[PDB]
This record gives C-alpha cells, structure tokens and sequence, in this order.
C-alpha cells in the first residue's frame, strides 16, 4: 500500500496551493511508461474504451480506470512517449473510418493509408466494440458463395453467412485457398445482376511485410483490387495493433451487411492474434492458464466471429461470411487454441502436410472436412452430381486380385486425380459440373491414371468454344434436366473417340 | 440510496455509497444510459464501498456517474405466461412480441431444498438409443451428464433427446442456452414453431427459452444458468408438475467465473481457475433436485477442454450426477455414431433389483468381451492377427460386431447422410445382444452390422453383399 | 512536471514522501522556519482524547473527518500552504502517520544547521576538563561552521576504553583490543 500517485511531483501540486493553470478534466500527464500501458494522472472525464491522443501523435485506448490514474494501451511503439507528457481526450469510443470509398486501398489497423495515394475520403465511423445481432434478426443461409476450387465447391460447400475454418500446418496451401476466393468474384462484380455482387476484405496479422506486397500485385494483375480492402498489421508492428486488427477489419464489413450488400473477410491468421493478446495480458500481471494463456481467450474469438451473420428480409437481406485461419504444430488438432475455434465455427477444412508432399494439391483431407449448415445452400446442378461422388470417395477409403475391391480401387484413384487444381485458376460453377460429370458417370474408367490431368485440360478447352451456347442453360436454369443430360452424353463420348490416348 | 462509480476495470465496476450500504446479491441501477445497465453487489471492501459485477458492457462509464439502489435482488417474470417466450438474463423479452405480463416475481438467488424434502424414488426413462438403454440407463427425476470434447456430438445428441423424450412428454419443458452459437438458438426457436411446440396465436405452448450466448460479457454468462433454473422452480413447487430442464452448455458457467475472479483480487488455485470453484458449483447444482412436490429431470451437456478428463472443471461435476455418457473422439474417427465410450459410461440405477436379472446379465457380458479386446490391442498392433490363440480369434471376431452394433442412425442427422432415423424399444435391445454373445450370427461380416436399428435389419443387409 | 528541490538527507518511506514534498514547497517562497514552528504545535493539538479519538476510529467517514479538521486548522493560527497538507493527509487516509511526517521534518530541517551528533559510551560521567577538551577538538573536525551537539551514554561492558562516532565515522578504542589477541593463537 504505497499508491501510484503518492509521488512527490503530484503532492507538490496539492501542497503548494490547489493550482489553477492545470486542467485535470480533459488533459492529463504521464507518470510512467514502458511495459506497454502508460499511467496517466488526471483525465477525470474519460470514458471506458475511449481513444485518446498523445503529444507525439500516437493514439491510445483508455482501458482501465482507477481512482488515481488511467491505464492507456498504446497503439504503436512506446519509445516516442516520455514521462511528463500531456495527453488529450478525443471524446469518442474507438472507431474506424468506413464506407464504400475504401475499395482499392491498403490501410493499417487504425484506418490510415500506407499505400501512398492520399487521404481516403470517408464520411461515417462505426465503433469496433459493437455487439452481434440477437436471435430475432438472423435467418438460415440460402445463397451459395462460390469458391472456384473443385474440391471445396463440391465436397464442403459454403454459403453466404456461414463461418468456415481453414486449419493446417505451415506451407500447406492455406493462403492460396483465400486468394482464389477473391479472384473468383470477378465474374459477378462486373455484371448487371446486383443481387449476386460480393465484396472482399483481407486482414494480415503477424505476416511479413514483403508477402503482403507481393499479394496486392497478384490481385492487381487479375483485376481484383477494385472491390477489395486490405487491413495490414505485419510482424514488425506493435502488439496492440495486431490485437485490434480484426475488429477494425470486421467493422468495415458490418457496413455492407446492414445496407443490403454481401461481404467476405479472411482473417490471416487468428493464431498470431492470440499470441499478441497473451503478451499484453502477462505484461499486466494476469494469472496464466493452459499454455500460459489468459483466462479469457474464448471471449476474444467468440465476440469477433459472432458478427458474421445473415440478416432477415426485414433488415435489408445482407450477409457477412468469415474464413479464419489457424496454424497447428505437427497435426495437433487437440490443442488449446484449435479447439476453442472448432467449437465456434460451422465446419472445418483440413490441409494435410503429408498429402502436400505426395503431390496432391490442394491437400484437402476429405475425411475430416465437414460443413454443417452450408450443405442445404448449393446449386441443384452441383447437388445432382456431387451427391454421387460423395459415395465413391467413401468406398475408396475402407479398402486401404480380390473381388469387389479392385473395382473401387480403380475408380477411387481416378476421382482423386480429378480433384487436383492449378494455382490461380478459379473455375466457374457450370464448368465444374461437366468435369465431375465425366468422372462419376463412368466414362474415364478405361484410361490410365497418369493421363487424366491431360484429359481435363483438353475437354474443357473445347466445350467452352464449340458448345458455349449449350453450356449456358446449365447456369441459367440452375439444374440438369432430361434434355441437358441426354445432350451431355454425346459431348463426352464423341470427345473420347477424338482424344488420342 | 445513491452512489458514485469510482473504478471501472473491465467487467467489474466499483461503487462508493454515502448512506445505506446495500447487502450482497442486491441489484443496482445505473442512471444516465440509453439501455439498462444493472449491477450485482459481490463484496464489501470497507470505507463504505462495495464491489459489483456488471451484466452488460461497461463502455462509456464516467468516474462520478450516479447509480440507484433497487433494494432487492434480481426478480424475473415467472408463471405460465412465460411459456412460449424468450427471456434474457434479467428477464426482458428479446423476441419483439411485447412485454411478459405476469402477477408475481421471484428472486434469482434462492436457497437449496432441505434434508427432509428429498424423495428417494427411482425409475427408468427409456429413450430409444441402443448404447444408453443397455449400458447406462436413464432415471426419471435424476440428473444426467453428457461429457465430450469439441466436435463429437454433444448437441446432435441433446437435440435427439428433445425429439424423443420431450415431444411425447405431458409436462412442461425449459431450455437454457448458456454459451453456445447464436445461430443455433435461432434454429431451435424456428423448429418449435413448425412442429407446434411453441404457438404464437393461442395459449397452448409447452416450453420456455432462456438465452445468454457466447457474445455476452462474462458477468452475464455466470448468472443465466440461475435464470433458467428459477423459471423451472415455479413449475415444480407452485404448480406440482413434472418438468424437463435442458441446459447447454454448463461449462460456460464455470469458465466465466474465472474470467471475473482475477479482477476481484484473488489468489488463483490450480490450472487457472478460481479458488472458490467447487463451493459455488455445489450451491448451484443442489437446486436442481426432485423434491417431495415435483420432479425436475435435468439433462445437462458438459464440455471437456483439450480432451482432458482430469481438468478440475469436468472432474468436479462428476459428484453431482446419476447417469454419465462420456463421448470420445477416437471412436468418432472410425465412424461409430454416437461415439459413446462403453467402458466409461456409468449409471446409478444399474442394479439387478430395479432393471431386472435379465437386463443386468446381458449388459455385463457386453462389458466383459469389450475389455478383453482392449487388453489385446498392444499385441495385435505389433505381432499381427496370426499370433493369437484359436479361442482368442473369437473374442476379437465378436467384439468387432458389438462395437459396430452400438452405432445407430439418429433422427436429427437425416440432413447429414440421408439415412432414415431409427428408434428401437428397450425389450429389443436385450434380444440383439443375446444373439451375438451366444454365437448365433457367426456367419456374417462386420460391416453388415453397421448403422442399423434392431437385429432384424442386420440379416437384411448381409444378403446384399452376397 | 516542474522540478523540486532536493533535501540534504533524502530519507525513504511513506513518511519521507511527505517530508520531501513539503520541503520542496517551503524552500520555495522562503518559509522553511514558519512551517517548523507550526509543526511543533500541531503535534501537541492532535494528542488530546477528544481529537486522538475519531481520527484512528475507522467507522466515521472520510469527509466528516475532514470538516472536523478543516475548521480546526483554520480558526486558531494557520492559513499557509500547510493547511492544505493536513487537508491532504486526511483525504489519503494517512492521518495516522502524522507524527511520522513531523518527526522526519525536524531532522531534515536539523541538517540545515545540524551536525549528526556523537556517541561516547564508556563509563560514569567524568570531570569538566575532559568534556571541554573533546568538545573543542571535535569542533576542529567538522569544518562546517555549525555548533555540534552530543550525547553521552553509560555502558560498563566496555572494559576501560571508549568508542566515538562522528556522524558515520566510528573510531574505536575499546575492549576489541583484547579480541585482537587471536594473533597469539591464529598467528
Ligand atoms: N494448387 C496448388 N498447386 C501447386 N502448388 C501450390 C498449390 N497451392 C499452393 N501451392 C504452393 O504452396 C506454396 C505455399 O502456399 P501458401 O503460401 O498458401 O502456404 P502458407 O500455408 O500460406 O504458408 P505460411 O502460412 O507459412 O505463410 C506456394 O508457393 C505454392 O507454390
Ligand atoms: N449421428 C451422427 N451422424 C453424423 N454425424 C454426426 C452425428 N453426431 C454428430 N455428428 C457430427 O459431429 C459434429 C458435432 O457437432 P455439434 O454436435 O454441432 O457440436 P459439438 O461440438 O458441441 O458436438 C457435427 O459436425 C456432426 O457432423
Ligand atoms: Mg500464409
Ligand atoms: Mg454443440
């Protein structure tokens, strides 16, 4: 019991007359600094979670109010701050600029541009600490969100408003699923049907700065930076800037959801956020738990991933889809953090590090990948064909010269090689449904397994040209009728007679 | 009495009074907010100062704000008018259908029933699931646990028990969602409307709903299991009826007490929990009892963190249960749903007097052939199958069909695989485990026993793979 | 913040933080002797059974223990900066440690003219010529123009010698010259 503000520099202000030329209601000093937080004396009208401003130009959040002092969490570095400064009160809860006028920029976590293109031109500001919608305004998912990947769109289907995990080890193809989702929306954002438009947000937490820069080129090379925002707190940024990065990233997606538009956000990754919240907790001397984590890690990721919801038709009809990324250490799906997020999201996608080495790419574990709520929201053209491939990929997995074994071991390898896909080649929905058709209706059962990657690149390149006007009725009518599948029988069996083995 | 907010640290607000110190567990009202912030007195610190715990977000509190004492604990609307409605932690309607109109109000913190009110009746609650009928049967009027990790089926199973038991029930029902997905709580409200359990035109509804979910502050998840409990005490005491009480998930009541116990200034115990961990669970759990007036049949659902059954939070709730169904993931990898551990599921009514002398003898033969198979897995994995005896190529060849006969296609999982939901009677899950333990079906493969109902469909499946 | 003057002793503790903050405000405005005469009379007017009660009694309040002290220091003699000091001690709950702040301030103000007195602990008191000779050689040792004070204690455990301390110097001529006879043993 010695008091934080029992020091002689504050007793002297009181013992030499109650001084008049100090404000002590909207501005205060800084008593100590260095472990992150600062001990600010004064500021007797500050709110909780209210952004303040230092004399160096740094923003800080008012976290912890006490009868003596205020503890301010400092965004950015804490070398610029000195004991004896003066800190000003802004007068608002921590909020970020948000609007339609951000599509095409690269901001940092506080909402300032770091691409060197001038100011942003925003008019509205939403808080970062808002609550999720309740039980009434939500409704079940019904519109499908295409991926362009032949393994995801037919085996673990996604829908507009469904959380979906992407979990795997290092260098297994995690980010290359998230990039092909953004490039695949080129076909919808440049059309006339406004009800199928979809924007994108990318949040880069703890990555290298030179990997984000080689990523915004790849989006600009494919005309995908005109509907995409990027928030960036890389590995050289301070620890409060990585903790508050997905909150400011999700508050820019909550704008489109409440105003009838559909959004999409990729957190990459939520593992490096929880090692940044661990650092701020133990530097405040809080009791650690399992793996030296604080006790409220579950509050950190649940209050963020509860916002991604779909409103009803009386609230506009928008949505918000999330796709977080978790990195596991040597296949450990039974650790503390990859179980706190499995028990939140509505499914999983598993990336094996020992199928990525055998040459199967993308290395999607089809046995452990599930999507609960998003199965009822997919195209009936896809459900008519991929419902059959779900059966044969199961019968290939039990048998791992006998009768009823060398038949399924023949077909079950031709469907595994049918689900390989090159990088940065997002396919349309109705071009998938012809390639999965040939592998499950029994047409390529005679070919060799090594000459089937050659077969898909030859059949698609011709039916996109000579039967282009006859493929559009799959995408327009949304189904395979009795006239389309009788027509589709002749396209393949005439191509196998011309495909030189 | 009016007070001034002195310190705000997270979700714990400090308040200094000037006259009229309010006693513990009283509710306070903060003056000057758009919504309704209500506190809860938790300690007395001396110098005329209390220390509260807030029931909503404390963003925007100025040191010097005025707070007004209510004079009584948190009282919620209770009665038969709360049926077919949704209530939050402090009993406000969150379903946009108007206010709940009742006549009497009941406090949240009530004491436990005494020693001379405990009834000692034991019965059997037949469900329709083959694993929990045979090896660990359910008693009417007693508590039931459901342990498991993250992703094994603790909610596909608890929505099957609602589909079987609670739909044909004659009494009342209470669901209390503590810390689950808010999109799941929307689906439960929108399935009871189509199936006619909740009705929005007349007054024949049968179930109330209480909800404090995972996006709520820690002060509001630590007190919502007392609210769904106090609703189901009126339907037992002041009406005399047989109720049901589904709570899911009850670990979030324990987790959200450790988040706020660091801010209250305590020394922490083992792996990171609060020191008063087993004092305040026994104070909560000894209010869910079958007394001499009515029967509360609680079906809880407990979470096991990092698949560790020695963690103090799922290892202090084992002293409060009658039945126990320990789910495991290593059975769920093989495709056996529900993935119930047969050798870890216990029961209290398993006794040769109550369930009989024929039920008790087949149920102990199943746990004998599955334990001897478990002692040979260290040898079959190294030296293979061809190193056993000839009589021990029959314990293996029979336990690998009883394991697959403890699989069953559920009714709520029709939208997963597209198979029909099957229900069996209790008298036919005794006959199925006699014609396997005797050796009547030693001419069928193991995969013919996979995902069927009674024993007659097993022979109607082995003719297909001919 | 502004700078503050340093005291020549620089003691530590919760009572040294209040004897330094007053020395940094009374060395300014040249009032170091006015506070000292006031502080040696506020020690008298606290230890009365009407006033020593209900300052350590915890069940009154904070504010009415201020008002029963804000007029008591206003009516009799005081309206300097020191009236804020008693007003600040009663706000922080540190009214119990008020003899600790006062007794620290006297030695902090002593060293402005004081000498950190001596200790001669040998035997029964001797004649006057031995006392005036040590008082006139120790005056040659200070070299600071300050009239030294001194205390004499009686301790018969020392055989025939005397120990003398000058501040923090401590010469020694005592029975430890008998303990230096271990050179006959340890060699
Ligand atoms: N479909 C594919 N076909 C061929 N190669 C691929 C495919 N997908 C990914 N790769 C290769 O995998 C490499 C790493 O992919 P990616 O950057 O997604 O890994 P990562 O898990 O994000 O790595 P980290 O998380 O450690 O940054 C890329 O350089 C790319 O060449
Ligand atoms: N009878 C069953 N048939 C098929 N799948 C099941 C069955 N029971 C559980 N599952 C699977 O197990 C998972 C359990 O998740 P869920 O019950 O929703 O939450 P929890 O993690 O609390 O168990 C589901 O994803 C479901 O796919
Ligand atoms: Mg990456
Ligand atoms: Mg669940």
């Amino acid at each position: 019991k010695t008091g934080t503000a029992e020091v002689s520099s504050i007793l002297e202000e009181r013992i030499l007359g109650a001084d008049t030329s100090v404000d002590l209601e909207e501005t205060g000093r800084v008593l100590s600094i260095g472990d992150g937080i600062a001990r600010v004396h004064g500021l007797r009208n500050v709110q909780a979670e209210e952004m303040v401003e230092f004399s160096s130009g740094l923003k800080g959040m008012s976290l912890n109010l006490e009868p003596d002092n205020v503890g301010v969490v400092v965004f950015g570095n804490d070398k610029l701050i000195k004991e004896g400064d003066i800190v000003k009160r802004t007068g608002a809860i921590v909020d970020v600029p948000v609007g339609e006028e951000l599509l095409g920029r690269v901001v940092d976590a506080l909402g300032n541009a770091i691409d060197g293109k001038g100011p942003i031109g925003s008019k509205t500001r939403r808080r970062v600490g808002l609550k999720a919608p309740g039980i009434i305004p939500r409704i079940s998912v019904r519109e499908p969100m295409q991926t362009g990947i032949k393994a995801v769109d037919s085996l673990v289907p996604i829908g507009r408003g469904q959380r979906e995990l992407i979990i795997g080890d290092r260098q297994t193809g995690k980010t290359s699923i998230a990039i092909d989702t953004i490039i695949n929306q080129k076909r919808f954002n440049d059309g006339t049907d406004e009800k199928k438009k979809l924007y994108c947000i990318y949040v880069a937490i703890g990555q290298k700065r030179s990997t984000v820069a080689q990523l915004v080129k790849r989006l600009t090379d494919a005309d995908a930076m005109k509907y995409t925002i990027v928030v960036s707190a890389t590995a050289s940024d301070a620890a409060p800037l990585q903790y508050l990065a997905p909150y400011s990233g999700c508050s820019m997606g909550e704008y489109f959801r409440d105003n009838g538009k559909h959004a999409l956000i990729i957190y990459d990754d939520l593992s490096k956020q929880a090692v940044a919240y661990r650092q701020m907790s133990l530097l405040l001397r809080r009791p650690p738990g399992r793996e030296a984590y604080p006790g409220d890690v579950f509050y950190l990721h649940s209050r963020l991933l509860e916002r991604a919801a779909k409103m009803n038709d009386a609230f506009g009809g928008g949505s918000l889809t999330a796709l977080p990324v978790i990195e596991t250490q040597a296949g450990d799906v039974s650790a503390y953090i990859p179980t706190n997020v499995i028990s939140i999201t509505d499914g999983q996608i598993f990336l094996e590090t020992e199928l990525f080495y055998k040459g199967i790419r993308p290395a999607i574990n089809v046995g452990l990948s599930v999507s609960r709520v998003g199965s009822a929201a997919q195209t009936r053209a896809m459900k008519q064909v991929a419902g059959t491939m779900k059966l044969e990929l199961a019968q290939y997995r039990e048998v791992a010269l006998d009768a009823a074994t060398q038949q399924l071991l023949s077909r079950g390898v031709r469907l595994t090689e049918l689900l390989k896909q090159g990088q940065y080649a997002p396919m349309a929905i109705e071009e998938q449904v012809a390639v999965i058709y040939a592998g499950v209706r029994g047409y390529l059962d005679k070919l060799e397994p090594s000459k089937i990657t050659k077969f898909e690149n030859a059949f698609l390149s011709h039916v996109i040209s000579q039967h282009q006007a006859l493929l559009g009725k799959i995408r327009a009518d949304g189904k395979i009728s009795e006239e389309t599948d009788a027509k589709l029988k002749e396209i393949v069996t005439n191509f196998l007679a011309g495909f030189e083995a | 009495a009016t007070g001034r907010i002195v310190a705000v640290i997270g979700a714990v607000v400090d308040v200094q009074f000037d006259e009229g110190l309010p006693p513990i567990l009283n509710a306070l009202e903060v003056q000057g907010r758009e919504t309704r912030l209500v506190l809860e007195v938790a300690q007395h610190l001396g110098e005329s100062t209390v220390r509260t715990i807030a029931m909503d977000g404390t963003e925007g509190l100025v040191r010097g704000q005025k707070v007004l004492d209510s004079g009584a604990p948190i009282k919620i609307p209770v009665g038969p008018e709360t049926l077919g409605r949704i209530m939050n932690v402090i009993g406000e309607p969150i379903d946009e259908r108007g206010p709940i109109k009742t006549k009497q109000f009941a406090a949240i913190h009530a004491e436990a029933p005494e020693f001379m009110e405990m009834s000692v009746e034991q019965e059997i609650l037949v469900t329709g699931i083959k694993v929990v009928d045979l090896l660990a049967p359910y008693a009417k009027g007693g508590k039931i646990g459901l342990f498991g990790g993250a992703g094994v089926g603790k909610t596909v199973l608890i929505m099957e028990l609602i589909n079987n038991v609670a739909k044909a029930h004659g009494g009342y029902s209470v669901f209390a969602g503590v810390g689950e997905r808010t999109r799941e709580g929307n689906d439960l409200y929108h399935e009871m409307i189509e199936s006619g359990v909740i009705n929005l035109k007349d007054a024949t509804s049968k179930v109330a709903l209480v909800y404090g979910q995972m996006n709520e502050p820690p002060g509001a998840r630590a007190r919502v299991a007392l609210t769904g409990l106090t609703v189901a005490e009126y339907f037992r005491d002041q009406e005399g009826q047989d109720v049901l009480l589904f709570i899911d998930n009850i670990f979030r009541f324990t987790q959200a007490g450790s988040e706020v116990s660091a801010l209250l200034g305590r020394i922490p115990s083992a792996v990171g929990y609060q020191p008063t961990l087993a004092t305040d669970m026994g104070t909560m759990q000894e209010r869910i009892t079958t007394t001499k007036k009515g029967s509360i049949t609680s079906v809880q659902a407990i979470y096991v963190p990092a698949d560790d059954l020695t963690d103090p939070a799922p290892a202090t709730t084992f002293a409060h249960l009658d039945a126990t169904t320990v789910l495991s993931r290593a059975i769920a990898e093989l495709g056996i749903y529900p993935a119930v551990d047969p050798l870890d599921s216990t029961s209290r009514i398993m006794d040769p007097n109550i369930v009989g002398s024929e039920h008790y003898d087949v149920a102990r033969g199943v746990q004998k052939i599955l334990q001897d198979y478990k002692s040979l897995q260290d040898i079959i994995a190294i030296l293979g199958m061809d190193e056993l005896s000839e009589e021990d190529k029959l314990t293996v060849s029979r336990a690998r069909k009883i394991q697959r006969f403890l699989s069953q296609p559920f009714q709520v999982a029709e939208v997963f695989t597209g198979h029909l939901g099957k229900l069996v009677p209790l008298k036919e899950t005794i006959k199925g485990f006699q014609q396997i333990l005797a050796g009547e079906y030693d001419h069928l493969p193991e995969q013919a026993f996979y995902m069927v109902g009674p024993i007659e469909e097993a022979v109607a499946k082995a003719d297909k793979l001919a | 913040f502004a700078k503050l003057v340093r005291p020549p002793v620089q003691i530590y503790g919760i009572e040294g933080r209040y004897a330094t903050a007053l020395y940094s405000a009374a060395s300014k405005q040249n009032k170091l002797e006015q506070v000292e005469k006031e502080l040696l009379r506020v020690a008298q007017i606290l230890k009365e059974p009407k006033v020593a009660a209900s300052i350590m009694n915890p069940y009154v309040k904070r504010s009415v223990k201020v008002k029963s002290l804000s007029d008591m220091t206003a009516k009799e003699k005081f309206s300097p900066l020191t009236s804020n000091l008693i007003n600040l001690l009663a706000e922080n709950g540190r009214l119990s440690s008020t003899p600790g702040v006062i007794s620290a301030f006297s030695t902090m103000m002593s060293v402005h003219r004081g000498e950190v007195p001596c200790s001669v602990t040998t035997a029964s008191p001797l004649d006057e010529a031995t006392l005036t000779e040590l008082k006139t050689v120790l005056k040659s040792f200070l070299s600071k123009g300050q009239i030294l004070k001194l205390e004499v204690k009686v301790d018969p455990s020392i055989m025939g010698g005397m120990i003398v301390r000058i501040g923090e110097k401590y010469v020694d001529m005592s029975a430890k010259t008998k303990i230096q006879k271990l050179s006959r043993a340890m060699r």
